[PDB]
RNA sequence: AAUUCCUUGUCGGGUAAGUUCCGACCUGCACGAAUGGCGUAAUGAUGGCCAGGCUGUCUCCACCCGAGACUCAGUGAAAU
RNA sequence: GCUCGCCGGAAGACCAAGGGUUCCUGUCCAACGUUAAUCGGGGCAGGGUGAGUCGACCCCUAAGGCGAGGCCGAAAGGCGUAGUCGAUGGGAAACAGGUUAAUAUUCCUGUACUUGGUGUUACUGCGAAGGGGGGACGGAGAAGGCUAUGUUGGCCGGGCGACGGUUGUCCCGGUUUAAGCGUGUAGGCUGGUUUUCCAGGCAAAUCCGGAAAAUCAAGGCUGAGGCGUGAUGACGAGGCACUACGGUGCUGAAGCAACAAAUGCCCUGCUUCCAGGAAAAGCCUCUAAGCAUCAGGUAACAUCAAAUCGUACCCCAAACCGACACAGGUGGUCAGGUAGAGAAUACCAAGGCGCUUGAGAGAACUCGGGUGAAGGAACUAGGCAAAAUGGUGCCGUAACUUCGGGAGAAGGCACGCUGAUAUGUAGGUGAGGUCCCUCGCGGAUGGAGCUGAAAUCAGUCGAAGAUACCAGCUGGCUGCAACUGUUUAUUAAAAACACAGCACUGUGCAAACACGAAAGUGGACGUAUACGGUGUGACGCCUGCCCGGUGCCGGAAGGUUAAU
RNA sequence: AGGACCGAACCGACUAAUGUUGAAAAAUUAGCGGAUGACUUGUGGCUGGGGGUGAAAGGCCAAUCAAACCGGGAGAUAGCU
RNA sequence: GAGGGCGCUUACCACUUUGUGAUUCAUGACUGGGGUGAAGUCGUAACAAGGUAACCGUAGGGGAACCUGCGGUUGGAUCA
């Protein structure tokens, strides 16, 4: 929408909530749900391996077809609904012979829309094709980085990607983060923009409302002693040293990329 | 008030219980030192 | 002043007297604008002060009641 | 025994993990037990808790653990797929009248029900460690239909009384009851049939999923009570004969209706909210294999076993834990009457207990209570401690404010009981007659029966009605942290800590990063409106100077400079 | 509708009180604070000693703690009581 | 005796006490801006192309007259 809240206890009157009345408030499609038990930021034998993650509420995971299995099959968008595993909302797609899958949502909110992959398939956004058949400047929706590997990038509310060059067998993406890189033109693009787009207008309201969103507190490293977190210093309120990670390394401005596999496909990177 | 001992056999027989002690490196060694001490029982769970 | 040593500074408000408080003066041993600088609705089993209320806190305690104490028959420790 | 005092949402009764004969009876004197023991929970000899259904196991699964093949590590050992364990959760099936010194859904009796087997009959395609369905899940709230229970009638049985009155300005006890099966109602939810086509469900499929034309709707699904039915029974005031007595044990009357409400049922209903709230097997279907010598299925009748371990008792405790029989800990079940909003609190049932060292005395002093002259914080570093206030309905209510708040600001008024309006109003319920009948355990309409405020008015008593229990320190100036929340368990609950938010920054997904050299796993199966690291901490108004130091990012030539 | 009004259970541990060879190796009482919430909690599993776990106090880890408990090096070493 | 007063009493009641909130004149440590004299100090802001044309509006900035930025004007001189 988005809309303001009203106060029941001091204070909430200026808080904002997203509200999307065009999404179906009913039940998720059951053959696609898994238990997906929480791990509390603790690995197999640990001890914490990611901090601040902890608590529920209990939530099932919905299996999405990001890999887009099978090709050229006619379908229809039967339902648009919200998904709490993610933020861009979901689409329930029904293939002509009764096969149902969860798929990443369009910008659209109108249901019953008929969609198919192909190049003799209607030119509209939501009909997926290989990037060898499209012009420069196009917004591509969510894409695969290797042919048949499935959808990565621009999956968050209202996010997209643009193709800014093409030559021979390869196409160049421009990322909204400030990155510019190549992928193979055999890779599939769905065209346009992803659903929701309003999520960044929300402002939660009260500290407790994060505790059912998988959040727990942890005390400031600068407020404890250096045996515990390395950012701790005697008497506090005047550190005299650079700010650091829980392992005594820089926490402002220090770059950490060391992949060395995917980098020769890149033209420009994030500042 | 509350005691540190709170009785339950499900928990005490997976805790100090013989079957995993007889299936773990150092638990097997408790049993070998107890055969050498000559105890009437090797278990402590009954 | 949650910051100023000599120093219990000064004046207005104030108290029977205030090294109290509030406001003013700048007359702050190196307060000073992202650890911000200053106000500030809401919150306070909240420090510094005032009034209004109420009192065994006090002037100063007087009596009344139980259960110990005291005394008796039995059980019967420790530091040293 | 009798009388007394106490608990009675417990100080009663049942229970899971807990322990395991401490149960029931006789007996003991030696040891033990806060005194003394004639007593035992301590000793000795006897008596006893029977199951397809209730518990656990047989079968299933979460978090997790273990693990052939496959991998890591001197090695022990560790991961991890097939596989297999795993309860705090899912698994077809029960009721309660008798019989005793302990127990019984188990024995006795009556009846119902589950899985498989073996027969008997009719018809017959059934079926997997595979597909589809189911299992299947959160938080809150208000209606509709009800119910155990209580309250009061009718019904059954009785009293009319000692002290003043009680054959009528009424009182005592009874009025109980089932799993299951039926009707399927109430409540709730909801479109079928026919012909027919099809790129889906790892193979296959008449199941499920996708779609058209035709036609018609008043049918379907799900399920409390009521009533039926288990029951022409059991139980039950009573009835009857007898050991001259421990009970005996056959037989039996009334056994109906309203009203108020669940902590219970329809209800794994409805509406609503946003945190969208386990899985699998048994179970229901579809098909592969297998087979017709059948096996299996549907319906009906007969009929066999159903093991394994459990079952006593203490149980919010001298049978569980506290060194001890110690003012302690303590998951679950249950909810009578008066008053009350209530599981507060005050008095009492049913039921239980009398705190297992006591007896005198009536010293201060001391713990804990009651009342208090004439003043008042004069006390104390601190109005500390104590005290006042206080209920619950209505009126009234400032500065400041971000106009939400502040606000229970401040302040004021009223309070019993009786009677009447109305021999009981208003609220709720509801029968007869009548009316309407997608037809009836129904609806509309109106008030026989029931339940029944509160207010006003007028009396009435005392100085006194919040008549007991119940139950706020308020306002003014100022500091500080925005707030609710957290913390040194055991001298600090705060101004520190946390937070929506705000800022700075890392990160392109085999992300950054963690622990491990790795094996893996978590981040995350998320994807820059996402995730990681750090600081700062509502909001409003604003926010000067500095690159010498210390770290980062970019520039990329050159310098110091390694192995080579 | 509520990290809303009030208030038992329950939980907290701010003030008062009793206790100190305790009834209790901090417990028991009253007031106070919270009381569908960032609340409170039963059973299991996971994490451990230079190691865990912390809305943090260098708090706590089976009565023991800024390195618990148990077994060894080891009758360690001590210009010292 | 009665009738009526005086007395008593129900009603209203001047006078009169408090709480809580407004209102109004004057006054208050101190302080901002206004007025003033005097060949002050510092700069020279408008009048002329007024010394960098000026003015209307407006945000920021300096010790200040004002300066800078942007929109609006040309009531303004110079080839004009």
């Amino acid at each position: 929408a988005v809309v303001k809240c009203k106060p029941t206890s001091p204070g909430r009157r200026h808080v904002v909530k997203v509200v999307n009345p065009e999404l179906h408030k009913g039940k998720p499609f059951a053959p696609l749900l898994e238990k997906n038990s929480k791990s509390g930021g603790r690995n197999n034998n640990g001890r914490i391996t990611t901090r601040h993650i902890g608590g529920g509420h209990k939530q099932a995971y919905r299996i999405v077809d990001f890999k887009r299995n099978k090709d050229g099959i006619p379908a229809v968008v039967e339902r648009l609904e919200y998904d709490p595993n993610r933020s861009a909302n979901i689409a329930l797609v029904l293939y002509k012979d009764g096969e149902r899958r969860y798929i990443l949502a369009p910008k659209g909110l109108k249901a019953g829309d008929q969609i198919q992959s192909g190049v003799d398939a209607a030119i509209k956004p939501g009909n997926t094709l290989p990037m060898r058949n499209i012009p420069v400047g196009s917004t591509v929706h969510n894409v695969e980085m290797k042919p048949g590997k499935g959808g990565q990038l621009a999956r968050s509310a209202g996010t997209y990607v643009q193709i800014v060059a093409r030559d021979g067998a390869y196409v160049t993406l421009r990322l909204r983060s400030g990155e510019m890189r190549k992928v193979e033109a055999d890779c599939r693009a769905t065209l346009g923009e992803v659903g929701n787009a309003e999520h960044m207008l929300r402002v939660l309201g009260k500290a407790g409302a994060a505790r059912w969103r998988g959040v727990r507190p942890t005390v400031r490293g600068t407020a404890m002693n250096p045996v515990d977190h390395p950012h701790g210093g005697g008497e506090g309120r005047n550190f005299g040293k650079h700010p650091v990670t829980p392992w005594g390394v820089q926490t402002k401005g220090k770059k950490t990329r060391s992949n060395k596999r995917t980098d020769k496909f890149i033209v420009r990177r994030r500042s | 008030m509350k005691r540190t001992f709170q009785p339950s056999v499900l928990k005490r027989n997976r805790s100090h219980g013989f079957r995993a002690r007889m299936a773990t490196k150092n638990g097997r060694q408790v049993l070998a030192r107890r055969r050498a001490k000559g105890r009437a029982r090797l278990t402590v769970s009954k």
